[PDB]
RNA sequence: ACCCGAUGCAAACUGCGAAUACCGGAGAAUGUUAUCACGGGAGACACACGGCGGGUGCUAACGUCCGUC
RNA sequence: CCUCCUAAAGAGUAACGGAGGAGCACGAAGGUUGGCUAAUCCUGGUCGGACAUCAGGAGGUUAGUGCAAUGGCAUAAGCCA
RNA sequence: UGCCUGGCGGCCGUAGCGCGGUGGUCCCACCUGACCCCAUGCCGAACUCAGAAGUGAAACGCCGUAGCGCCGAUGGUAGUGUGGGGUCUCCCCAUGCGAGAGUAGGGAACUGCCAGGCA
């Protein structure tokens, strides 16, 4: 079977445009933060233009990916 | 709430004397009466369970709730989602009247009455029964009964301990063990 | 009670520990309290000689370095899997 | 329980509306008193607030918690908000059913002049 | 059986977890732009050996093949 | 065609390498609004044998999540209306 | 401004579990009846309508309790990038990066806004 595409495409500190795919995942390893969508395949994309940011939020220590506008 | 005044008059007072409590509500109360009729052998047909539910509704003032199998197992040949048990969910004013009627007339008419089983406690003040021959109630006639069911009343009580549960049972008659 | 004499450490890293082990010594540490812990060297010969008794982990040992005597206690010792050579010792000021 | 149940019920809507970063209006109920306040997107700041506890609203209320009291709280918050210039903030029920004093507050706020 | 203290191990176990490598942002120095795109012309299209991290085998094997130099 | 490693913490990466499944189905098993949240053990009892529905405590997702498996799901993506 | 109570955020166990004490000034909670706004796949169960009649019992605010969870060093080791060496199956050397595991120590939170009561 051909290997699927996983991992993070855009990492922290990277400037991205609207609609840019950040991370491809099967489940939800990371959760959308600010200005980040979530497709049917649990794919995170940036709804605006700005820098990527990774953080931890929530009582269960869940990883969150957000976009900060410049 | 017919028995509510009588309870507040006698039970609260005498429990206060016995337990030197501070506040009025510290005395154990009645949370609910779990009129649950677990036939267990309902696999034969649904009509037996329907008749049990009808009898429960006639005894109470509301339609009973039907409980299905919690999970599917092979040893007990029980599947998942199969309606098996029936219960009555009473929480209001009819509870006092029903309990008064029971403690008045349903207690003496027990075959081979050798005392209620006082050693059945969950561990914090819940008292359960496992008796049979539910024909004690005269509200049901012999012309509408096909077998003998079982009464497994398990009183949900605010008692904080087995000692408090025993004290409340003694307060509500409970002749002996 | 035992007088333990050593040299003040000046190099931090695994190189110093390897050099001491080659030279028949080994590193140790003295901590306990809010004061800055001090890294120290131990001479295998004398330290093993004094530790041959069962009082090493029982009585309060004395480090006399640069003419200064300080009381310490032994908590745990790192022992080599098979080689009979001491590796590292932790000391608590008590 | 009750408080944990209410918090877990409300958190979904609260966070979902927080994703939009929109100023909200929240109402808290209690058989004795009713509270209402406007919350900015940050969550650490408020714009307007009104409660049944204060005499300014309890003077003309026979009982602190009632339908008339809820209506008075709603109209008072709607006023304070329109003088402040909230400009059509959203509303949150804080995990409370929309068939009682919450509905009364919402109706009063909508009818006072707000377009939310 | 249940079952407390764990020992002996796990490529198809990880409540912990590196070093490297890849990714993006800022900066001096340095390199004959050493970087990218288009167009013309290709050649090759059975590689060998050695170092390192590996798979499997009979804890022999140039066994039986991979990623990097 | 899909899942585990293989596969050396980005992606990709071979071997008569070894492990399993599928050719679907659903007009609900989808959308919306609201409500709810398990496996197991113990305590109690007549069929109950040690493990039938039932009352409670611990447990806090080891359940469930249609497909074999992997990763996710409390906001539940699970259940009812 | 000092104490007490409720709501809304940051922080996501130094914020946790168990034990004791304390709380009705205000507020919060227990709960009365419900044909009235409400609805039960049955239930005033949830939610909603009429309190001070009593209380802080259960829940919850605060203080202690280091039994316990958790955070957590310094130091040593493992491990590894570049070069070299050997008995090159594996290990050692100069240099750089070097932590979980165990201890020292910390640990019964803190912070921003609004609202009510006692001062």
């Amino acid at each position: 079977s051909e290997a699927k595409r996983l991992g993070v495409k855009r990492f922290g500190g990277e400037s991205v445009l609207a609609g840019s795919i950040i991370v491809r995942q099967r489940g939800t390893k990371f959760h959308a933060g600010a200005n980040v969508g979530c497709g049917r395949d649990h794919t995170l994309f940036a709804k605006a233009d700005g820098k990527v940011k990774f953080e931890v939020k929530g009582p269960k220590n869940r990883k969150f990916i957000s976009i900060e506008a410049e | 709430a017919k028995l509510h005044d009588y309870y507040k008059d006698e039970v609260v007072k005498k429990l206060m004397t016995e337990f030197n409590y501070n506040s009025v509500m510290q005395v154990p109360r009645v949370e609910k009466i779990t009129l649950n009729m677990g036939v267990g052998e309902a696999i034969a047909d649904k009509k037996l369970l329907d008749n049990a539910a009808a009898d429960l509704a006639a005894i109470s003032g509301q339609k009973p709730l039907i409980t299905k199998a919690r999970k599917s197992v092979a040893g007990f040949k029980i599947r998942q989602g199969y309606p098996i048990g029936c219960k009555v969910t009473l929480r209001g004013e009819r509870m006092w009247e029903f309990f008064e009627r029971l403690i008045t007339i349903a207690v003496p008419r027990i075959r081979d009455f050798r005392g209620l089983s006082a050693k059945s406690f969950d561990g914090r003040g819940n008292y359960s029964m496992g008796v049979r021959e539910q024909i004690i109630f005269p509200e049901i006639d012999y012309d509408k009964v096909d077998r003998v069911r079982g009464l497994d009343i398990t009183i949900t009580t605010t008692a904080k301990s087995d000692e408090e549960g025993r004290a409340l049972l003694a307060a509500f008659d409970f002749p002996f063990r | 009670m035992f007088t333990i004499n050593a040299e003040v450490r000046k190099e931090q890293g695994k190189g110093a520990s390897r050099r001491l082990r080659a030279a028949n010594k080994f590193p140790a540490i003295i901590y306990g309290g809010k004061e800055a812990p001090l890294a120290i060297e131990l001479d295998h010969d004398k330290v093993m000689n004094m530790q041959a008794k069962a009082e090493f982990y029982s009585e309060v040992l004395t480090i006399v370095v640069d003419g200064k005597e300080i009381k310490v206690k032994a908590q745990d010792v790192q022992r080599h899997p098979y080689k009979p050579k001491l590796q590292h010792i932790d000391f608590v000021r008590a | 329980d009750k408080k944990s149940a209410r918090i877990r019920r409300a958190t979904r809507a609260r966070r979902k509306l927080q994703e939009l970063g929109a100023t909200r209006l929240v109402v808290h109920r209690t058989p004795r008193h009713i509270y209402a306040q406007v919350i900015a997107p940050n969550g650490s700041e408020v714009l307007v607030a009104a409660s049944t506890v204060e005499k300014a609203i309890a003077e003309q209320l026979k009982y602190t918690g009632n339908k008339d009291a809820a209506a008075a709280v709603g109209k008072a918050v709607a006023e304070r908000a329109l003088e402040k210039g909230i400009k059509d903030v959203s509303f949150d029920r804080s995990g409370f059913q929309y068939h009682g004093r919450v509905q009364a507050l919402a109706d009063a706020a909508r009818e006072a002049g707000l377009q939310f």
